[PDB]
């Protein structure tokens, strides 16, 4: 692609730089080249991975939210808010169609970290869910199940292979019950499941992590919030 | 209000 | 161009649109769209143009500082943030090319409101301040005396033809002053500019207008602050 | 601490 002439730990180092600049497109685009070179990404660089499509999709997916609600409230006169709104899906429907392509073509794989692993499978049920967001027909069956197999997969490795209090772990189990919630209308499965981890994380407290328990802390407060919310 | 879901960090 | 197709109406439309989601790269595309289609902006039209791209360069200058900055200090190992601090500059000056081709090709007109006129030479003096931040060679010269010279036609229509608390007219000082100071190395000039335009919008206050009159005072009290700061 | 331009507005 675009970025195939360039090294790895170049553009390692670029999308480092456009994270400082706030520009997440061309961070995005530095390590979609860099995950093409094939070689696995480390934690770091799954951070830059993670943060860079985050920050592009968010920024679609609050945009069609914009348009879809003024397109909802204009159907209570011309076409312009639906072709924009059409837009803008497409759009995002193309980003999270690229993130997917990237974990199945290179990045989810058999060997390797439960970190890594459990990782990956999280992205792939987050950017799944996106699409369900704006999915209606029969693709949003699909979608749907496509998001629930890989969370529910990610979930069975993180149980089996990590401490109920790390990140990856805590933050998979949020936005598994976020999706049970917002996506699967099971609101029951989503407290059950906010709940059990919140007091699952709270009774092996003492797993926490000296390089992490910030970001475990943090996600424990969101369980909390989300079940403030729905209870 | 909607749900949270796991944030950007670091 | 890819606008080409639309009908002016609609392309107006979806610009506030795209305001509203907060698309301003969308935004600029549909403006440059109505644009084209060779009928003049009104007021609110020009509002839409001139949002979108001071959204888009103000976000492309924004991390031009941020490289440049990385850029400096390294300079206290290898090509990486030059080249890529290189890739953003080239963009910038693109959107910047983009725009005064607009002014020229379309905007830029001898008949219309005095509005109409000092707002399009001061936004090209804007935009070629913007491709002044980041020259430096031959070109850099060329480009601050090109805004120099819209910059002070602007001026001396706002003088005849505008009240001195017209929005437009005040928003053209600060800009011209922060020209002086920032570009032109010519503190005196700014302050002078300034401190003039600030005492002489005070010293007929009672024009101000009454659909207007928040913005005015907005920057008479940016006026202020650059004085306070240069001072 | 640079010089303030005019904002954007409305
Ligand atoms: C070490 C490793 O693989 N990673 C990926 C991560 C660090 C964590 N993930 S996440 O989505 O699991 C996450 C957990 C906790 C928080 Br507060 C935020 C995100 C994001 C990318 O970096
Ligand atoms: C009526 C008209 O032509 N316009 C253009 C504007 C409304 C004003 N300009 S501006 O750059 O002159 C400006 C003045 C004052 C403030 Br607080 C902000 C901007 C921007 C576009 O809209
Ligand atoms: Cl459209
Ligand atoms: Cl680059
Ligand atoms: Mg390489
Ligand atoms: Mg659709
Ligand atoms: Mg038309
Ligand atoms: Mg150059």
């Amino acid at each position: 692609g675009a970025m195939g002439s360039m090294e790895r730990a170049s553009l390692i180092q670029k999308a480092k730089l456009a994270e400082q600049a706030e520009r997440y497109e061309d961070m995005a685009a530095f390590m979609k080249g860099a995950v093409e070179k094939g070689e696995e990404l480390s934690c770091e660089e799954r951070n830059l991975l993670s943060v860079a499509y985050k920050n592009v999709v968010g920024g679609q997916r609050a945009a069609w939210r914009v348009l879809s609600s003024i397109e909802q409230k204009s159907n209570e006169k011309g076409p312009e808010v639906r072709e924009y709104r059409e837009k803008v899906e497409t759009e995002l429907q193309g980003v999270c169609d690229t993130v997917l392509g990237l974990l199945d073509s290179h990045l989810i794989k058999e060997a390797g970290d439960a970190e890594s692993r459990v990782f990956y499978l999280k992205m792939k049920g987050d950017y799944y869910r996106y699409l369900a967001e704006v999915a209606t027909g029969d693709d949003k069956k699909r979608i749907i199940d496509s998001a629930r197999s890989a969370y529910q997969e990610a979930m069975d490795i993180s149980k089996k292979e990590m401490p109920p209090t790390n990140p990856i772990r805590l933050g998979l189990a949020l936005n598994f019950s976020v999706f049970h919630y917002e996506i699967a209308n099971s609101p029951e499965e989503a407290i059950s499941l906010a709940k059990t981890t919140f007091d699952e994380a709270m009774a092996d407290l003492h797993t926490l992590s000296e390089d992490s328990y910030k970001d475990s802390t943090l996600i424990m407060q969101l369980l909390r919030d989300n079940l403030t919310l729905w209870t | 209000q909607r749900s949270t879901s796991t944030p950007n960090v670091h």
